[PDB]
């Protein structure tokens, strides 16, 4: 969790990283929503900030959260468990099939 | 002077100037400033390292924070001390030389003493010049003033005075092109 | 104060950070988006000029 949210404009959210930064196309995850609300990287603004698209709704979100580097995109469940199952963009099962 | 710096800008350079002439001025202090970002400013010029720190933008905040304070805590007013420091929080060190020479200015228009130039094509005879000072000490009479000479015009036995901000023409060749004007234009 | 304090600088700068590598042929990335590299300290390149990343992408 070395990530902060530096602001909140709409579904674009920018993170705000110390040391290393997740490369772009990687997708965060942000804590303390109400759901699991998973952030892709789109660019590095620069000074230690990148921005990203928000897979899910934003609101409710404050400046300062913290934010959890996944290190890689966005992972999505794969397989034949997958089939005749509907899945989200994220990977979450919204069929109530377990 | 009122904490009110001479002019208010919303240049970048001329935003933080500005706040700092007027908090400087506010408490008691504006020479010990005046002195520190001169100090800078000196050092930008004269340290070619100093330069490439302050240029630097890919470096962390962090990291320049050390190095400020590696250059001097003391003999700085704490007006200056926070400037910089609000600076690195801002990434706005990268404009630092223009803010010193900026805070400068306002501390220029502040001082009283100014310095008038006078053009002249005819060589000033040292007795001649004499005569200069007694009239513009006469016109003013009330500020001390320093005198520069600088002669090459087009004009001839002509005198134009530039004082700080102030031009007054006292050339015989305007006088000549509006004779030579008035005349055109009678319309007998 | 003093006018000395260039070494003074220069010494916490070479150890303060572990970076300024010999610029006139390296550079750091400022800032990546829309296929656009912010490269510092990328001094004495010549327009058109080829370089290189740490990954290998040229």
């Amino acid at each position: 969790a070395n990530g902060q949210v530096s602001q909140v404009i709409g579904a674009v959210v920018d993170v705000q990283f110390e040391g290393e930064l997740p490369q772009i196309l990687n997708a965060l995850e942000v804590q303390g929503t109400q759901h699991r609300l998973v952030l892709e990287v789109a660019q590095h603004l620069g000074d230690s900030r990148v921005r990203t698209i928000a897979m899910d709704s934003t609101e409710g979100l404050v400046r300062g959260q913290p934010v959890v580097d996944t290190g890689l995109p966005i992972s999505v469940p794969v397989g034949p468990g997958t089939l005749g199952r509907i899945m989200n963009v994220i990977g979450e099962p919204i069929d109530q099939r377990g | 002077p009122g904490d009110k710096p001479p002019a208010i800008e919303d240049s970048i350079h001329g935003k933080y100037a500005g706040v700092l002439f007027s908090s400087a001025s506010s408490n008691k202090s504006l020479n010990k400033v005046a002195e520190d970002m001169k100090y800078f400013n000196q050092l930008y010029k004269e340290s070619e390292v100093f330069k490439s720190f302050l240029n630097n933008v890919s470096l962390k905040r962090n990291q320049q924070r050390d190095i400020i304070s590696a250059l001097g805590k003391t003999n700085f007013n704490p007006a200056t001390n926070n400037l910089l420091e609000t600076l690195i929080e801002n990434k706005r060190l990268d404009s630092l030389p223009k803010i010193a020479e900026k805070y400068m200015d306002y501390y220029r228009i502040l001082n009283k003493q100014e310095s008038i130039t006078i053009i002249s094509a005819q060589e000033l005879t040292a007795a001649e010049k004499q005569k200069v000072e007694q009239g513009l000490k006469k016109g003013n009479a009330n500020v001390q003033f320093t005198v520069v000479y600088q002669v090459d015009p087009a004009i001839l036995g002509g005198l134009q005075m530039y004082s700080g901000n102030n031009f007054l023409d006292c050339s015989l060749l305007s006088r000549v092109n509006k004779l030579k004007t008035e005349i055109a234009k009678i319309s007998f | 104060l003093s006018t000395g304090e260039a070494s003074v600088v220069l010494a916490e700068k070479i150890k303060g950070i572990t970076q300024q590598n010999d610029i006139t042929e390296y550079g750091t990335v400022i800032s990546i988006g829309d296929g656009i590299a912010r490269v510092f300290g990328l001094t004495k390149v010549q327009a058109g000029e080829m370089v290189e990343f740490k990954s290998g992408i040229r």
